[PDB]
């Protein structure tokens, strides 16, 4: 708490630093953002075999996401950059990462551990190993300290819808992590509790409840078609009482903005 | 980028966390370097050099080694680093006994703790502060280095990997298993560091855990409740732990002045919530007269 303003201020400035192009999407002429809503779904299912943290998940969105900014990929080998970075990602947030031939393992053998090895270089290469990029997580885990009193179901809850913002680049791509994170802390706070984004975040981030409506809108709907989205993995984890089973919990049907 | 033609290698210098690390010379500017070699023929690039490499590459500070460029790949990575002196250990075995002042342990502390802060506040804990991961150059200048054990933390912090930290400099709080540990341990370490330039002999030199322990009982007294709230209920306290009183100052540290000895004990103390913070002591009143003092040439 000596350093909880000065590392704020740093994240915030390192976010804008570490932000994918918005329009990358447009410009790969081979894969589309209903190819990548399948990747990151896929490597939900990764974090959760492999029992991951879920910031290793952010991480190796951020850097699939930063990697495509300037790399065009074919749809064939877009899983094979998903692997790299969360082979990246692991090693730099994991205690114990899995090792690559369990990477290996779960692509079903499409690729071979050198491709893998090899993909993991021109990753590194490409993001000039810059690894240590703000996630929404990251965000998230300072709002939680202005809660009163703390409530496990609101931590979870907005965790969760954080994490289904990963799944579509169209409109998130678009939204700064600390920005979702508001989106997602003021969305749980109020689903749970009816309360809303407190003025000790107003003060702290500058950001109003009306600088993060367009978010919000977002995050509302996409909250609301959850259980009829293609990727329901996300939905699926939250259900386990780790999480507090906060995905079985009722989206509101009006915010009253 | 960089390249490797332009550098040739003068010496071996050792070895590090990780990786080996070497004397260079930039053939075409003249600078002398540090290229730190850490071979790629051994499941991908190692998570320790991952790590280095991306904080470093942030760590933009006067007393954090600088970082000048990563030269990869011939399965072979090389970083290359500003060239200074002489690491700390080295100084400190080449130094006569009345080799090392207290006003150049001051301004080096002193030092020691703005690279520190400024690590803190861009959320960065070392956990390996040690003599030999310190480097000096001759115009008085210390700097943190080999970031190699270092990571990335959040607020608040989660379970990070247990021990961490060379032994003789592990806080209190790793040896007794706590679930949370954070930029105190970092702190504990430094402090002990400054106890050894003092008398230049290691403040806490234990065998294991347990003797390492038992050397910080001796001295700070064996830790309770009301020193350490919580300290009994901690996954290794033992309530068997041997009973000690806590030493005066004056004898831990017999050259150190008031200042000197008020600061080192709140470097020390038992609860990281208590322990000073390296922003909160660049303002102790024993930095007041700091200036920067050179070493001798060894
Ligand atoms: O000095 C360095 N030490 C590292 N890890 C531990 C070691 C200490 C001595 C050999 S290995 S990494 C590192 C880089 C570095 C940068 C500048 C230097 N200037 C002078 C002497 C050693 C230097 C080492």
């Amino acid at each position: 708490p000596d350093y909880h303003e000065d590392i704020h201020t740093y994240l915030r400035e390192m976010e804008v630093k570490c932000k994918p192009k918005v329009g990358y999407m447009k410009k790969q002429p081979d894969i589309t953002n209903s190819m990548r809503a399948i990747l990151v779904d896929w490597l939900v299912e990764v974090g959760e075999e492999y029992k991951l943290q879920n910031e290793t998940l952010h991480l190796a969105v951020n850097y699939i996401d930063r990697f495509l900014s300037s790399m065009s990929v074919l749809r064939g080998k877009l899983q094979l950059v998903g692997t790299a970075a969360m082979l990246l990602a692991s090693k730099f947030e994991e205690i114990y990462p899995p090792e690559v031939a369990e990477f290996v393992y779960i692509t079903d053998d499409t690729y071979t551990k050198k491709q893998v090895l090899r993909m993991e270089h021109l990753v590194l290469k490409v993001l000039t190993f810059d690894l240590a990029a703000p996630t929404v997580n990251q965000f998230l885990t300072q709002y939680f300290l202005h809660q009163q009193p703390a409530n496990c179901k609101v931590e979870s809850l907005a965790m969760f819808l954080g994490e289904l913002s990963l799944i579509d680049a169209d409109p998130y791509l678009k939204y700064l992590p600390s920005v979702i994170a508001g989106a997602a802390f003021h969305l749980a706070l109020y689903t749970v509790t009816g309360q809303s984004w407190p003025e000790s975040l107003i003060r702290k981030t500058g950001y109003t409840l009306e600088s993060l409506k367009p978010c919000l809108m977002d995050l509302h709907q996409t909250y609301l078609k959850a259980p009829q989205h293609a990727q329901q993995s996300i939905r699926e984890k939250y259900k386990n009482s780790k999480y507090h089973g906060v995905s079985l919990l009722n989206p509101p049907e009006t915010l009253n903005l | 980028p960089g390249s490797m033609e332009n550098f040739q290698k003068v010496e071996k210098i050792g070895e590090g966390t990780y990786g080996v690390v070497y004397k260079a010379r930039n053939k075409l500017t003249g600078e002398v370097v540090a290229l730190k070699k850490i071979r790629l023929d051994t499941e991908g690039v190692p998570s320790t050099a991952i790590r280095e490499i991306s904080l470093l590459k942030e760590l933009n500070h006067p007393n954090i080694v600088k970082l000048l460029d990563v030269i990869h790949t011939e399965n072979k990575l090389y970083l290359v680093f500003e060239f200074l002196h002489q690491d700390l250990k080295k100084f400190m075995d080449a130094s006569a006994l009345t080799g090392i002042p207290l006003p150049l342990i001051k301004s080096y502390l002193f030092q020691l703790l703005q690279g520190l802060a400024f690590c803190h506040s861009h959320r960065v804990l070392h956990r390996d502060l040690k003599p030999e991961n310190l480097l000096i150059n001759t115009e008085g200048a210390i700097k943190l280095a080999d970031f190699g054990l270092a990571r990335a933390f959040g607020v608040p912090v989660r379970t990070y990997t247990h021990e961490v930290v060379t032994l003789w400099y592990r806080a209190p709080e790793i040896l007794l298993g706590c679930k949370y540990y954070s930029t105190a341990v970092d702190i504990w370490s430094l402090g002990c560091i400054f106890a050894e330039m003092v008398t230049r002999r290691a403040l806490f030199p234990g065998d294991s855990e347990i003797d390492q322990l038992f050397r910080i009982f001796r001295t700070l007294g064996t830790p309770d409740e009301v020193v350490w709230p919580g300290v009994t209920s901690m996954p290794d306290y033992k309530p068997s732990f041997p009973k000690w009183a806590r030493q005066d100052f004056s004898k831990v540290v017999p050259p150190l002045d008031e200042d000197g000895r008020s600061l080192l004990s709140q470097m020390l103390h038992y609860d990281p919530n208590k322990r000073i913070s390296a922003k909160a002591a660049l303002a102790h009143p024993f930095f007041q007269d700091v200036t920067k003092p050179v070493p001798h040439l060894r």
